[PDB]
């Protein structure tokens, strides 16, 4: 059903995005149409002229999940007309003082949901405009996913594939185009009870951060950072979860530049293995250090090797494992056997390292995820 | 054995990720919930949003296309 928000509501997105040093992305009404089923850009206008007024740096989007507007609306909008409401959205913000600013569409589901004419036509239409090409993403419906589910190889893979078909799609039609998952997690419907708010979600997560980031992804915005859905990343108490945690140490360590980094058994899927150069805004590392991430969902500890001539480094871990009681099924995690707590409200604990004797392999313990940084690495693509 | 070796790829970056490659997002039906206010003024929450400082905040999801903005409302 419509409802309408305030300057206030506004102000308070505003403000929370501002003081937390992030980049606003606020998404149009795209069902406001006129009876031609253009997009009426008439609120949206009132909206931009707000946002003037006050000196808001926003970007913008247009409309969510258009696929399921004759489902959720009984409207249906083809991607051709999405492309000219985004071209006529991009003709405002021009002619607005948010010229500069970015726009990103069209908020698609997953290859799953049958939107390859849907986001082809949009790309072939409106393409031009958008700064990035943004879809959706979830491994599982929130009300029958089960533990053995956000634990299983062959859900994490299927990612794999939904990467390959969105990619299919945007070399056809805007090669060289960004993509971004504009909104993902472990489970639709709000998540999975137990599950998308434990220590379990983390599989999922890092698993899809890697792959995100390996098969050419250049964003990925977690659904979501705090609300009523389960796959939160701070609960109603504005308690970090474990997703919380293993977020901000992704952070800590993992830069901008993607490298590769593969098991030489030729089977499983069940050792998960990523490498980037270290992040260098990170004071602990330098210029040239790697940083490695693994997921083990083995039920034993397995025993990393380091390839020639990385066997010798100083490798710091920064390994993840659940506090009990619940095992997987936790809210609270620690970090190389400390629990990971907020010191106080205004300050987070730091994130403390497990320094590793020179030459030793790397230990991941069984349904555990971790990050091993590779000192002196002396990587010349990290430099 | 439970002892696995890996290959590495180093010879140059495969991709460049954003900075704010690890963004989040609020659903645009959070600003349906009377509580808006008090939730996003919260100095912990905003203590944690920093954390994650560079990145992307999305506003949106089914409820951005049922949401109308009113210039009158309080
Ligand atoms: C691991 O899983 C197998 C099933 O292949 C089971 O039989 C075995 O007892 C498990 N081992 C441990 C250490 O839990
Ligand atoms: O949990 C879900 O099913 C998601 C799907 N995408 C739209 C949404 O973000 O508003 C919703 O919450
Ligand atoms: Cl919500």
């Amino acid at each position: 059903k419509n409802s309408t928000y305030s300057r206030s509501s506004v102000d308070v997105l505003y403000t929370f995005a501002n003081c937390s040093g992030l980049d606003l992305i606020f998404g149009l009404n795209a069902l406001l149409r006129t009876a031609d089923l253009q997009w009426n850009s008439s609120n949206a206008q009132l909206l931009l002229d707000y946002c003037s007024s006050k000196g808001y740096n926003i970007s913008w989007e247009l409309g969510n999940e258009p696929n399921s507007f004759l489902k959720k609306a009984d409207i249906f909008i083809n991607g051709s007309q999405l492309g000219e409401d985004f071209i006529q959205l991009h003709k405002l913000l021009r002619k607005s003082t948010f010229k500069n600013a970015k726009l990103y569409g069209p908020d698609v589901g997953q290859p799953r949901r049958k939107t390859a004419k849907m986001l082809k036509s949009f790309l072939k239409a409106g393409g031009e405009v958008i700064d990035s090409v943004t879809w959706h993403h979830y491994y599982l419906n929130g009300r029958t996913a089960t533990r053995e589910d956000f634990l299983n190889p062959d859900v994490l893979d299927i990612f794999i594939s939904s990467v390959q078909k969105v990619f299919q799609v945007v070399e056809s039609t805007r090669p060289g185009k960004k993509v971004w998952l504009g909104e993902t997690s472990s489970a639709y419907g709000g998540g999975a009870p137990l599950l998308s708010d434990t220590f379990a979600a983390g599989f999922m997560w890092l698993d899809k951060l890697g792959l995100s980031a390996r098969m050419g992804i250049e964003v990925v915005m977690r659904q979501v950072f705090f609300g009523a859905g389960n796959y939160h990343l701070v609960d109603e108490n504005f308690d970090p979860l474990p997703d919380y945690w293993l977020s901000l140490l992704f952070k800590k360590l993992v830069g901008t530049k993607v490298l590769m980094a593969s098991v030489q058994g030729s089977k499983r899927r069940k050792l998960r293995v990523y490498l980037h150069c270290t992040n260098t805004d990170n004071p602990r590392y330098k210029e040239g250090d790697l940083t490695l991430y693994a997921i083990n969902l083995h039920n034993v500890t397995k025993y990393l090797r380091l390839p020639y001539p990385f066997s010798n480094k100083q490798v710091d871990k920064y390994l993840l494992r659940p506090l009990g009681p619940h095992g997987l099924l936790s809210k609270s995690v620690q970090l190389n056997g400390l629990t990971l707590k907020m010191v106080d409200d205004q300050t987070l604990p730091p994130l403390m390292e497990k320094p590793l004797r020179p030459g030793s392999s790397l230990g991941l313990p069984a349904f555990s995820y971790s990050f091993f940084v590779i000192r002196n690495a002396k990587v010349a693509a990290c430099i | 054995q439970d002892v696995v070796d890996l290959d590495f790829f180093t010879q140059e970056p495969l991709h460049l990720v954003s900075p704010s490659f690890l963004s989040v997002t609020i659903d645009a039906n959070l600003a349906t919930d009377p509580r808006f206010l008090i939730l996003l003024g919260s100095p912990k929450l905003r203590t944690l949003a920093r954390g994650l400082s560079p990145a992307y905040l999305r506003f949106g999801g089914t409820k951005t296309d049922f949401l109308i903005f009113d210039p009158k409302k309080e």
